[PDB]
RNA sequence: UUGAGAAGCUCAGACGAGUAGGCAGGCGUGGAGGUUUGUGACGAAGCCUUGGGCGUGAGCCUGGGUCGAACAGCCUCUAGU
RNA sequence: CUGCCGAAGUUUCCGGAUAGCAGAAACUCAGAUCAGUUUUAUGUGUAAAAUGAGAGUU
RNA sequence: UUUCAAUGGCCCGUCUUGAAACACGGACCAAGGAGUCUAGCAUCUAUGCGAGUGUUUGGGUGAUGAAAACCCAUCCGCGAAGGUGGGAACGCCCUUGUGGCGUGCACCAUCGA
């Protein structure tokens, strides 16, 4: 149960911020899970998600199927996969969208800032 | 009115304990539905706020 | 709608007390306890006491 | 007309239940008017004060012996006389301040429940009433 | 504490959560149940000396409880188990329920 | 469940659902008459219950902690009536019975 | 002691009551207080006794009680139970009565059989005018009008029953029935006294 | 007794039958000149203590049986021993799941099911 | 075992003194019903 | 003989217009604490339908067709009913 | 929505206070009083038999 | 259910009028839509206490909504300032029943104060 008057417990309010929230707070809201094998390895739970991670797909009808994240859509929270894509009329491929916290990050893009993140969250390469 | 003198301890175990307590001269007093009711229905509006 | 409505409601405390009193004796007999739908069917004991 | 007690004490609802059976399986008029009594409303029961029942028992020719007297209703004390006699009593509610008094110096107090576990019929049972102008 | 009286007069009347109204009568959905309906004689909890059979899993037990074991709701009914031979079942009965009303 | 010292009781149960812990020196009819019913299921502890001749009191004492508080009398004694009516001092006296459903 | 009598699990409360075996063989003298105080753990003890066959074996278990007790504060023993169950009969409930009827049933030919027994060491007269003093200040006084009439009328119905079966031979002339003419004489409960002969089986063959 | 009518046909507010915004639920006509309230002929019935049924007979289908709602598979447990006059009506958002569920105990059980073929299907 | 609940032995007598009264009467007013059909 | 929801069951007789008005018991809507260890993507609510029932009646339960995410029976509380 | 009771519709003084009708309660009685009643008889009224109904108060 | 056959039945609400006559209001359907909220007074009933009574101005307190609950100090308000007979109920009887002998509630008559 929430115990802090500074948290909130509104259905309007809270959606209100969801909807609300611009792109550097929705990036946080667009977390992904790691892999079992390698969410032991840093020792970290969950990790934002992040363009060129190689993740998999858990739920939907793209269950299972692989790929690499080509591009965050954040303005409607969205994760565009390649070669996960949908036939359209015209014969292209309009890529359909999954959400962050569906897919299951496999192999991290190791940038600067993400190895001070996970050392700062008491963790370790 | 005659019930029940003592009552039964139970350890964390779950197994009972040999000390007991005389039952609480509250555990006799009327039990009365009408008056709970009409006066949990009163306290009730206690917390309310308006509109 | 006004807001000065009556939205608190006055009981005597001696009241209060009989209809507290009741109320706790009430939780020491078991059928008025199934009665309001607890399962308890399996308590050892009521009125059930742990110690400290 | 009145066949139904309009409270909801749920123990007056027993006590009725018992004097619902005296009245109808016993030829007593004792009965009769005492489940009528039990009908009443509180306006029509008046609270009647252990000097007014000290004075009842121990009147004229006083000879109390240990006659029960039955009031239907509240038995508040009197603190303005200080030497309560011995008495038994059967009432609906009494007075801590009363009840005690009773109890200290003489005889009990008694439900009506207790009453009618000596006295069925009404035996030997003087049955007052409140000054009812108030 | 323990009173068939006050007891009836709180589930009966006021509230007892096992009442379904019905459109002529009141049917009870009390496990301990001999009858299946709500009543004075039939209820399980204002009835401080109970006794009922019902079966499990393929064969019928009778299920009794008393007011000296009314207090500890662990071994308040004491269950016995009725042969499959009917005419030895009422045998069992009446040499377990004598001397009830 | 009703304890009388908080040490870690109060945020041991709470996050199990339902369970709610109150004291007993302020119990609360939202919490012992839910909806108006009586007969909430309590889990008394040993320290609480002992309290419970004090903050209530009895019949003829007076509760410690209540000022000049006596616990209710009744209108009767023994509130079982079937024991009322069938008993040899009240069925020794009554006149004979009739049949329960007169024939027609 | 009395605490254990009235346990709540029968293993406790039996193992109390042969701890009383050698308490109520005390060669002391024993105030009255101290048995009705310990009556009522005994009370307690016979109240959640649960099965029939079980709580008609500890009533014989309870009127063995007497004669083990010394002789002087037998009497006190007997006075204090008729006293300790006049009081709380009231509180009893009708799924309870059936034992409490068999107890004081237990009882009372206890009395009769202590009689018998101390027959043959002092005067038959002096003994039994003695046990007829313990019915007028308990339950047949007329002073206190405490004491509920189901008992009496139980007694009554009893009463010469549990004669017989303490005297399967014969009983001697004595005043067996004085209780009874002292209070259907005197007694102010005149329900009591009108229908106290009507459930009575006095029999003035002996007497 | 067997299950007898005093009426069959329902009691139609007056006038409902020429509006559409009159609804046909009956409403007692509390007109003050109004013939039809006052029992002239031609005119229609009004509801009266009058026309209630037998009361060993009210609430009872055709077949002599009441109708008993059963939520789920506990209430059609508890019409044991009054299947001789109840009948287990199947609420009607139990799902088909719960449905046959409710149907196969109650053929066990000895009990009748009113709706016992609804929104599901037989399979030989 | 079990030697019946004497508040059921209080009943037995009472009901069957109730019983020979009932009984012992029926003789009576039976035999005056003929001799009142006689008048 | 089981017929103690004693607020129950049972028996008997007479009676039945109705405005103003007086009294009583109920039906229904939104929400509130308790409850049904309630119902629901195997289809909630709603809607239509010469489907079947229940009640003197207010009203209710159900079948079929649409429908697609919630809802209800019971005891009380409450009102923009 | 159903069930029960259900007038007055106007005297009388004077916009009213009364009354009356209808209720609602509390009382005391059926071994007591009554009646849009009828007789008997004394002088149409009055007083005292039948026919019925329990009647009277606040 | 539609339809037919035989018997029937002057448009509803308001207002008017004994009654109608009327004069009004009504093209149809959906939704919205009118004794409510509050302070004062009196009555009836229910509950708690009862020569008392009323925690909620406020203070104490409340770790799990803490605007709830629970507890009480100093005031304060509102209260408080004999005989006679008829009688409810009961006992004693005793020719029982009938009644008498009594004890006599609420209250009413009476004398009273």
């Amino acid at each position: 149960m929430k115990f802090s008057r500074d948290v909130t417990s509104s259905r309007r309010k809270q959606r209100k911020a969801h909807f609300g929230a611009p792109s550097s707070v929705r990036r946080v809201l667009m977390s992904a899970p790691l892999s079992k094998e390698l969410r032991e390895q840093y020792k970290i739970r969950s990790l934002p998600v992040r363009r060129d991670d190689q993740i998999t797909v858990i739920r939907g009808s793209n269950k299972g199927r692989e790929g690499k994240i080509t591009s965050v859509y954040r303005k409607k929270f969205l994760l565009l996969i390649e070669r996960v894509t949908r036939e359209k009329a015209n014969g292209a491929s309009a890529p359909v969208g999954i959400d962050a916290s569906k897919v299951v990050i496999t192999k991290l893009h190791l940038d600067k800032d993400r190895k001070d993140l996970i050392v700062r969250k008491g963790g370790k390469v | 009115a005659a019930a029940r003198p003592t009552v039964s301890i139970y350890n964390k175990d779950g197994s009972v304990s040999s000390e007991t307590l005389a039952l609480p001269f509250v555990f006799k007093a009327p039990i009365r539905p009408d008056l709970v009711r009409s006066v949990h229905t009163a306290v009730a509006k206690n917390k309310r706020q308006p509109y | 709608t006004k807001t000065w409505r009556k939205w608190h409601v006055k009981v005597n405390q001696n009241e209060k007390r009989y209809a507290i009193a009741s109320a706790v004796a009430a939780s020491g007999v078991p059928s008025l306890l199934l009665a309001r739908g607890h399962r308890i069917e399996e308590i050892p004991e009521v009125p059930l006491v742990v110690d400290d | 007309q009145r066949s139904k007690p309009a409270s909801e004490n749920v123990y007056l609802k027993l006590l009725v239940k018992l004097y619902r059976f005296l009245a109808r399986r016993t030829d007593s008029r004792f009965n009769k008017a005492i489940l009528k009594r039990l009908f009443q409303s509180k306006t029509n029961r008046p609270p009647i004060s252990i000097s007014k029942i000290a004075a009842l028992t121990s009147r004229k020719s006083a000879s109390s012996q240990n006659k029960t007297t039955v009031v239907v209703g509240t038995v508040t004390d009197d603190e303005r006389m200080l030497t309560v006699p011995k008495l038994s009593i059967a009432a609906l509610r009494f007075t801590k301040s009363a009840r005690a008094r009773i109890l200290k110096a003489g005889g009990e107090v008694l439900t009506l429940d207790q009453l009618a576990l000596r006295a069925p019929t009404g035996s030997n049972t003087v049955l007052v009433r409140g000054k009812k102008h108030a | 504490m323990q009173q068939d009286e006050v007891i009836w007069q709180v589930v009966g009347h006021e509230f007892c959560s096992y009442r379904i109204k019905g459109e002529a009568q009141n049917f009870c959905r009390n496990e301990y149940n001999v009858t299946g309906l709500c009543n004075r004689q039939s209820c399980p909890l204002a009835n401080s000396r109970y006794a009922t059979v019902r079966e499990d899993n393929g064969k019928l037990y009778l299920y009794m409880k008393t007011i000296e074991r009314a207090h500890f709701p662990s071994k308040l009914w004491q269950r016995i188990k009725l042969s499959k031979n009917y005419a030895k079942a009422l045998e069992q009965i009446d040499q377990q329920l004598l001397y009830w009303p | 469940v009703v304890f009388n010292e908080d040490t870690g009781i109060v945020k041991a149960f709470r996050n199990i659902p339902g369970v709610e812990i109150v004291n007993v020196r302020r119990l609360n009819l939202l919490q012992l008459a839910p909806g108006g019913h009586l007969g909430r299921f309590v889990i008394w502890t040993k320290s609480a219950f002992g309290l419970l001749d004090s903050v209530f009191g009895s019949t003829t004492e007076v509760a410690q902690l209540k000022k000049n508080y006596f616990l209710p009398e009744n209108i009767i004694s023994n509130a079982d009536v079937t024991r009322l009516i069938n008993s040899d001092e009240i069925q020794s006296i009554v006149k004979a019975a009739g049949p329960s459903r007169v024939k027609r | 002691f009395i605490k254990k009598l009235a346990a709540n699990d029968r293993k406790t409360r039996d193992k109390a009551l042969e701890s009383l075996q050698r308490f109520l063989s005390q060669k002391k003298k024993f105030e009255r207080l101290d048995f009705l105080k310990l009556w009522k753990g005994l009370f307690y003890c016979m109240w959640m006794a649960d099965k029939p066959l079980y709580q008609q074996k500890l009533s014989d278990n309870l009127a063995a009680l007497v004669p083990i007790v010394w002789i002087d504060n037998r009497i006190l023993f007997q006075s204090t139970f008729w006293e300790t169950m006049g009081r709380e009969w009231t509180g009893i409930d009708i799924l309870r009565t059936d034992k409490f009827y068999l107890l004081m049933r237990r009882f009372c030919a206890a009395a009769f059989r202590d009689i018998q027994t101390r027959s043959k060491t002092a005067l038959l007269d002096k003994v039994v005018a003695e046990y007829n003093q313990m019915w007028m200040d308990g339950p047949f006084n007329t002073e206190n009008l405490a004491f509920p009439n189901g008992i009496l009328f139980h007694l009554a119905d009893i009463w010469t029953e549990e004669l017989r079966k303490v005297y399967p031979e014969d009983v001697p002339k004595a005043d067996w029935y004085l209780p009874f003419d002292s209070t259907i004489k005197s007694s102010h409960n005149v329900v009591l006294r009108k229908t106290l002969p009507k459930r009575l089986d006095r029999v003035s063959e002996y007497t | 007794v067997n299950i007898i009518k005093k009426r069959t046909k329902p009691f139609k507010r007056h006038q409902s039958d020429r509006f559409k915004r009159v609804g046909e639920s009956w409403r007692k006509p509390r007109g003050i000149d109004s013939c039809v309230r006052r029992r002239f002929r031609g005119t229609i019935s009004m509801p009266k203590i009058g026309y209630g049924n037998n009361k060993k007979t009210r609430y009872c289908m055709p077949n002599g049986l009441k109708a008993f709602l059963v939520r789920n598979v506990s209430d059609v447990e508890l019409l044991l021993m009054h299947n001789k006059t109840y009948a287990a009506e199947i609420a009607g958002n139990v799902s088909a799941r719960k449905r046959v569920e409710i149907v196969e105990k109650a053929r066990a059980l000895g009990v009748k099911v009113t709706n016992a073929g609804a929104k599901v299907r037989s399979q030989e | 075992s079990i030697f019946a609940p004497e508040s059921l032995l209080k009943k037995t007598k009472a009901q069957k003194q109730s019983r020979e009264q009932i009984v012992a009467a029926a003789a009576e007013k039976k035999s005056a019903r003929q001799k009142k059909r006689e008048l």
